[PDB]
């Protein structure tokens, strides 16, 4: 009964070619999508926090240092999410004009997803650290960030008084 | 998925320190400054209270604000007395004390306080004929709070029109009018005499 | 079927088809300028770059096709002239030779067709697709625009714009190989040393921090071009004047991007940096170097010793006959004829001067909210002291730029922009009274508010009219 | 179920190639 | 009847007619599209005739 | 009721972003080439030890898709009333399911009843190859139709296929390279090829040209020039429009214009008339082929070569050429009258079901806010109802007259194909001008 | 759940019915003559309706 298995073999090899090509193309597209470089430079405070936890697990560091590290990490994360929320509208408005390719949009979506996952992980860790310490960390972080950037701006504007005094003494 | 950074805790001080080599001077100084600021925050939190948790920003401890207002009132009385040296000295002291406000607390209160103190010190410097210092103090004050700070814009424009650079004064008073009333009338009168 | 090969009909067929396909293919092979008497240094290099900018052969693409077509035509007409001497029922045949149906060349032609369909079509399709997806609307690599998008900041003007602009992608193709190591040391030393502290405040840190030699070489060359540094070698000057045009195109793209953001300081800085690039003066220096013979030595003496302001062209030309005793004595300054030519070319610069900028709606007098209201702005063009405008002066770049005008309007309360700009490059011909129009839909409200419009002009520096207009809505 | 357009195009091309390969292999086996 | 012809002529005389430039442009575009499609199909058929004959044997 | 079948039927994902114009044109130009390659490939199994859409993997071709579309449009007209997305999804799933079922059944009946290799002679393990090839072709066609419809293409698949088939038939009739040896030396079927051959290889040049122009046996030059002239005339005529002024009432000041072309409900009446005459011809032929021994059937239609004559279908049959027309004057008179009346009434009837009635357009303009810019309080409905029906009933008669004149003059191919190709390419150009470049 | 099974069975019956009626040209010759007679009767009814419509139109015209 070969006259019937020959067309059956034809169907088998056809569906097998379909399946293997689908798998190969899916794998290649996933690898090319994963080949996209990260959006923003590598986070630093997370590395410090993880290395501090590793040092604590090795031995005896007071947990107050860990709380300070988590506060700084939350401040960094809130600055990052403020930046991405500022950039989202401009990117969406610019994508229609065609001045930006789709790779940037894909990188932006992946970065937004990663940032959401990271902010969820850090707020869960914060909740695990202290009793009902979940949503106040972000208020503390935004206030710290605002006060820090304001103090930096004030110091920068203040530091340039010597040149002005010298110029005035010269013109006088 | 974390980049490992070998640290070393300092006993009896609880101040972390980067161990011997990020194998890169830029990364080295970056993480050095980062650990410095982290130790600073740790000192602040350990000086806060035995509970290391930072309090929420809803309530405001009024003792520091009361001290600032008291120092400002005494400095203002000393300035109105006639002296200006100790006046601006106490002004700068109150400015530093208000800048000593920690970061986790709200920023609007400290911003308004620094605006008022910088405007007062700029007025005092103008009384002292210190035109560049008064102008930069007025610029800092108006940078703190740009809305409703008509006195700051007026003092800045006056310092400018006094020390020259008439176009700078023109642009300054133009932005002032764009932001904007006795203050608006005074700004218009100052612009007319330019 | 029976492919006929005795009566020789396929010669006639291929002859008429090749003639029809090669007859039209043969045709494939078959405003003013301003008056100046100045020639900058290294004129040969910039003129060579200008001539190299535009080039198009458009002959090799069709020359081989037309010659093989005419060769086929000749061979077929020869075959016809040779074979014509020898040259109750229903059948159909094809006018094609018998060699194709023969079993000898059968497998060969089948494999040829298979290889063609399987190789030549998908490869060329993918190549065309990637080539089409490479470029963007603003004539720049999408990777370059994407990289420059991230470097955007909330408020940056002047200095940091050059740094955020130097991260282009054309420099990768332009400085491939040892071109970076050939120049980097010398150009970096020259830029870092000879430039004053006023023209470089803290960007030295950003210049030193970057490690990629391509980007650092590109940025050093850009800062050397924007200052007219004339670094000493006969090889780097061409790369410098090319990086100039590259930076101009990138500046157009960055202006588009910043306008896509929506802000006032980034846009007002991008326009200024475009002016500085197309005029070749450092951003922030005295806008008096637009004249041909002026050097930093004479501008450090005409506007006084030192001042935080800069004498624009208007205030300079509006002075009495005292500037002659100020800069024409020439101990190290200009001469008589040079100064005369400088004034002669300064007396022909565009300078818009608005006189009436009022709103108006089409159909009625009082403008109603949420309606299409068009603003009319009419002002005459006076030099200090559809018709095409004269080309820009632009003596320090290969390409010639038609002076455009970006007109827009924003507000100061919220500090953002209101209506996107409406550019144009022509007027409707001191001179007569021109006119310019623009339309936009007013916001639906009842309260009347005020706006400020900007007559910001690219291709020149020092011509910026800022007038405020108050909108009205009554209903 | 959702698929990509390039997958469909490659599938159609492979289908054409399969048909022509069937034809040519039948012609080859016929000659033997 | 006859009123229909009068109404049609009135509608035609009231209708506006295309000028020479836009007519030339649209004619060129349509002719380009039509000729491109026809040439593609024709070359496909003429190429596949001998291949079809050799495959079918 | 087709809820469980939704996850089974595969599809292509929608375009994530707004596809540009160049990539869309590339998709269209590749899909058309794939379709042509599919339509010009021989089938397997036709050789059994003893090609124009006969063994070209397109025996079912486009017929199942268009048939399902027509029957579902008729069902929707007979009544999916609510316009939510769920109704559209159910409609598309039903469309695809009915399409695949009809294609499979058509392939099975075609391979079984005959017209190809017989089951007894061929075998029991060979016909399944034909069935699989046909159903794979049908599935690929129904999937590329959706690929072009989802948004990656600029138009519809079926319309593009019809246009390219018509243009291909025209170009082939123009430059045919096949010869026909009917005696007195072979001749080329191609028009220009024959005009060159007879001119060159014959001594009597004058008689050669005279018989090359008026050949009347194979496609000649004069009818080609007539087709070109009809094409130019219909292109020039398509651009008619009555720009009626209109100014908005919500956003005061903005002006505009509402176009109402002379070819209102374009190429709809000619398509309806073609379908009607094709159906009545099929019915008359099938009835005469069996029940010829009758009186009213003989009065309906008599067929003789293949061509109907002496019957109702004879009057319905279009005239062959100018002589075939002038021989029977009353036949041409009644044919002209029937064609004009049918086109006019088909336009006036379709204008209602299409939704472009004066009442509907007036309601749409009232809802959108557009108001007539009349002299003093003009009512939009009055002028709209005074203009629109006349325009429709005149455009119908005009397109019918153009089609009948093209058929009588003897243009290359039937006038319906010319009109369809022209209007499809015109719509393509219109949307391309609407979009950038 | 039972309503879903009933709807699925109804859909299966509908699809098998349409798959059977599309294969009607392969009739087993048992019910072909009856279907032809029914089609002829339907055509006669349609012709009678069209004739009645034409007569009504001619009467309303007069």
């Amino acid at each position: 009964w070969l006259t019937l298995v020959v067309p059956f073999a034809y169907l088998g090899v056809l569906i097998g070619c379909l399946a293997t090509f689908s798998s190969l193309y899916r794998r290649r597209k996933a690898a090319k999508a994963a080949s996209l470089e990260p959006w923003f430079p590598p986070h630093l405070q997370r590395d410090i926090y993880h290395s501090l936890l590793h040092l604590d697990q090795q031995q005896r560091v007071p947990e107050t240092v860990l709380k300070a590290a988590l506060l700084r990490r939350a401040a960094e994360d809130i600055k990052r999410v403020m930046a991405i929320r500022e950039q989202k509208q401009a990117l969406a408005l610019l994508l229609q004009r065609g001045s930006v390719g789709d790779e940037l949009w894909q990188r932006f979506l992946r970065a937004e997803k990663e940032m959401e996952d990271e902010v969820r992980d850090v707020v869960a860790e914060a909740n695990s650290y202290a009793p009902n310490w979940g949503q106040v960390i972000f208020q503390s972080a935004r206030e710290m960030d605002a006060n820090a950037t304001y103090r930096a701006r004030m110091e920068e504007y203040q530091a340039t008084v010597a040149e002005e005094r010298a110029w005035w003494d010269k013109k006088r | 998925t974390y980049t490992h950074y070998p640290l070393h805790l300092d006993p009896s001080s609880k101040a972390v320190s980067l161990a011997t080599t990020g194998q890169t001077p830029a990364q080295t100084e970056a993480v050095e400054a980062e650990l410095q600021q982290l130790n600073a925050l740790h000192r602040s939190l350990i000086s806060l209270d035995p509970p290391n948790v930072p309090p929420p920003p809803l309530p405001i401890n009024p003792k520091r604000s009361a001290q600032i207002t008291k120092l400002k009132e005494t400095a203002n009385t000393a300035y109105k007395r006639g002296n200006h040296g100790e006046a601006v000295r106490l002004y700068s002291y109150a400015i530093e004390m208000a800048a000593g406000r920690p970061g986790w607390e709200p920023v609007n209160l400290a911003r308004e306080e620094l605006s008022g103190l910088y405007a007062n010190r700029a007025q005092a410097h103008m009384a002292q004929q210190m035109w560049p210092e008064g102008w930069v103090d007025a610029k800092c004050s108006v940078e703190s709070k740009p809305v409703g700070n008509a006195k700051g814009w007026w003092r800045g424009g006056k310092c400018l029109v006094e020390m020259g650079r008439y176009d700078e004064a023109r642009a300054w008073i133009e932005q002032a009018l764009g932001i904007e009333s006795d203050g608006g009338k005074e700004l218009a009168a100052l612009l007319e005499e330019i | 079927y029976n492919y006929d090969e005795n009566g020789q009909f396929f010669p006639f067929f291929v002859l008429t088809l090749t003639g029809l396909v090669t007859l039209p293919l043969t045709y494939s092979l078959l405003a003013p300028r301003i008056k100046s008497d100045f020639k900058p240094q290294h004129d040969d290099i910039i003129q060579n770059q200008k001539r190299k900018r535009l080039r198009k052969e458009r002959r090799v693409k069709r020359a081989i096709a037309v010659v093989v077509g005419w060769a086929i035509i000749g061979y077929m007409v020869y075959l016809i002239i040779v074979t014509r001497r020898t040259a109750g029922s229903y059948s159909i045949g094809i006018a094609l030779p018998k060699l194709i149906i023969e079993e000898g060349s059968g497998k060969y032609v089948l494999m040829l067709y298979a290889s063609l369909l399987g190789i030549l079509l998908p490869y060329i399709v993918g190549r065309w697709w990637y080539g089409s997806q490479r470029y963007t609307r603003e004539k720049v690599l999408a990777a370059s625009a994407g990289n420059m998008f991230r470097e955007y900041e909330g408020t940056m003007i002047g200095g940091p714009i050059v740094n955020a602009l130097s991260t282009g992608e054309e420099y990768k193709e332009m400085l491939s190989g040892p071109k970076a190591e050939e120049g980097l040391a010398k150009v970096e030393k020259k830029v870092l040393a000879l430039d004053e502290k006023i023209l470089s405040a803290k960007d030295r840190e950003v210049l030193r921090k970057i490690d990629n030699p391509v980007r650092r070489k590109a940025l050093a060359l850009l800062w050397a071009y924007l200052n007219r540094i004339d670094l000493e070698d006969p090889v780097l000057n061409e790369e410098k004047y090319e990086a100039g045009s590259i930076a101009l195109s990138l500046t157009e793209s960055f202006t588009a991007i910043a306008l896509a953001f929506g802000n006032l300081i980034p846009i007002i800085g991008a326009y200024r940096i475009s002016q500085c690039i197309v005029q070749a003066i450092s951003p922030g220096s005295s806008p008096l170097l637009q004249l041909p013979y002026f050097t930093p030595k004479v501008v450090e003496s005409v506007e006084g010793a030192d001042v935080k302001t800069h004498l624009s062209v208007q205030k300079y030309l509006d002075m009495p006959e005292e500037r002659r005793r100020s800069l024409t004595v020439g101990p190290g300054l200009l001469t008589e004829d040079q100064y005369n030519s400088a004034i002669a070319v300064a007396k022909q610069l565009p300078l818009f001067a608005i006189s009436k900028a009022f709103f108006k709606v089409a159909g009625e007098r009082v403008v109603t909210p949420s309606s299409l209201v068009q603003l009319v702005i009419k002002g005459r063009i006076i030099p200090p002291g559809r018709v095409q405008p004269p080309l820009a002066h632009a003596p320090y770049l290969p390409r010639d730029h038609p002076p455009r005008w970006h007109i827009f309007l924003a507000d100061a309360k919220q500090g953002k922009i209101a209506v996107p700009p409406f550019t144009f490059t022509t007027f409707d011909k001191t001179f007569n009274m021109q006119t310019l129009r623009m339309q936009f839909q007013a916001p639906p409200q009842v309260g009347n508010f005020s706006f400020v419009l900007h007559m910001i002009s690219d291709s020149y520096m020092g011509f910026d009219v800022k007038q405020e207009i108050t909108l009205q809505v009554e209903d | 179920l959702r698929v990509d357009p390039v997958v469909v195009l490659v599938l159609s091309l492979c289908f054409i190639f399969s048909v022509v390969g069937l034809h040519v292999i039948a012609k080859i086996t016929r000659k033997f | 009847p006859r009123d229909f012809l009068k109404d049609g002529m009135q509608f035609i005389h009231k209708c506006q007619k295309p000028d020479r430039k836009e007519f030339k442009k649209v004619c060129q575009a349509v002719a380009i599209g039509f000729v491109a499609m026809g040439a593609i199909g024709y070359i496909v058929k003429l190429v596949h005739i001998p291949i079809n004959n050799i495959l079918v044997a | 009721l087709i809820k469980p079948f939704t996850p089974l039927l595969p599809e292509v994902a929608a375009p994530e972003t707004k596809v540009p114009f160049n990539q869309k044109l590339m998709w269209t130009g590749l899909t058309l080439l794939i379709f042509l390659v599919m339509s010009q490939m021989p089938l397997y199994g036709i050789v059994s030890s003893d090609a124009s859409n006969r063994g070209t993997l397109m025996e079912l071709g486009i017929t199942p898709i268009i048939s399902s579309g027509m029957v579902f449009q008729l069902l929707a007209g007979t009544h999916v009333n609510l316009d939510l997305k769920t109704d559209r999804e159910l409609y598309q799933t039903a469309q695809k399911l009915f399409a695949i079922i009809l294609s499979f059944g058509q392939a099975c009946v075609h391979v079984l009843t005959g017209l190809y290799g017989q089951p007894s002679d061929l075998g029991a393990g060979i016909c399944v190859l034909l069935i699989v090839q046909l159903v794979v072709a049908g599935l690929v066609v129904i999937l590329l139709d959706e690929l072009l419809q989802k948004g990656y293409g600029l138009g519809s698949g079926i319309s593009l296929f019809i246009a390219t088939n018509i243009c291909e038939s025209i170009v082939w009739k123009a430059f045919s390279p096949t010869t026909i040896n009917t005696g007195r030396g072979p001749e080329f079927e191609g028009a220009i090829i024959a005009l060159f051959h007879l001119l060159l290889t014959w001594p009597d040049k004058q008689r050669a040209l005279r018989e090359a122009f008026y050949r009347q046996s194979l496609p000649n030059i004069m009818n080609l020039l007539a087709t070109l002239l009809v094409f130019a005339a219909v292109i020039y005529l398509q651009g008619f429009r009555v720009e009626i002024p209109v100014k908005s009432a919500r956003q005061r000041g903005v002006r505009g214009s509402y176009p109402v072309r002379l070819f209102y409900t374009s190429n709809m009446p000619i398509m309806l008339q073609s379908a009607l005459c094709s159906n009545v011809f099929l019915i008359s032929q099938m009835l005469y082929s069996r029940f010829s021994d009758n009186l009213l059937v003989r009065l309906l239609g008599v067929w003789e070569p293949l061509h109907a004559a002496s019957g109702i279908a004879y009057y319905m049959s279009p005239p062959l050429n100018f002589k075939e027309a002038l021989l029977d004057p009353v036949h041409t008179v009644v044919y002209i009258t029937f064609m004009l009346v049918a086109c006019a009434l088909f336009s006036k009837t379709w204008i209602e079901v299409s939704g472009s009635s004066p009442r509907d357009v007036a309601k749409q303009l009232k809802d959108q806010g557009l108001v007539m810019a009349g002299h003093r309080e003009q009512s939009m409905y009055k002028e709209l109802k005074r203009v629109i029906p006349t325009a429709a009933a005149f455009g119908g008669a005009c397109i019918g007259a153009l089609s009948v004149a093209s058929d009588l003059l003897g243009a290359l191919g039937s006038g319906t194909g010319i009109l369809l190709a022209v209007t499809i390419i015109y719509g393509y150009f219109e949307m391309a001008a609407r979009e950038g470049d | 759940e039972g309503p879903q099974w009933k709807q699925k069975a109804l859909a299966a019956a509908f699809v098998i019915g349409i798959f059977a009626i599309v294969l009607f040209p392969l009739w087993p010759i048992m019910l072909r003559q009856g279907v032809w007679y029914l089609s002829v009767g339907m055509l006669g009814l349609l012709g009678l309706f069209f004739a009645l419509a034409i007569v009504r139109l001619i009467l309303f015209c007069v």
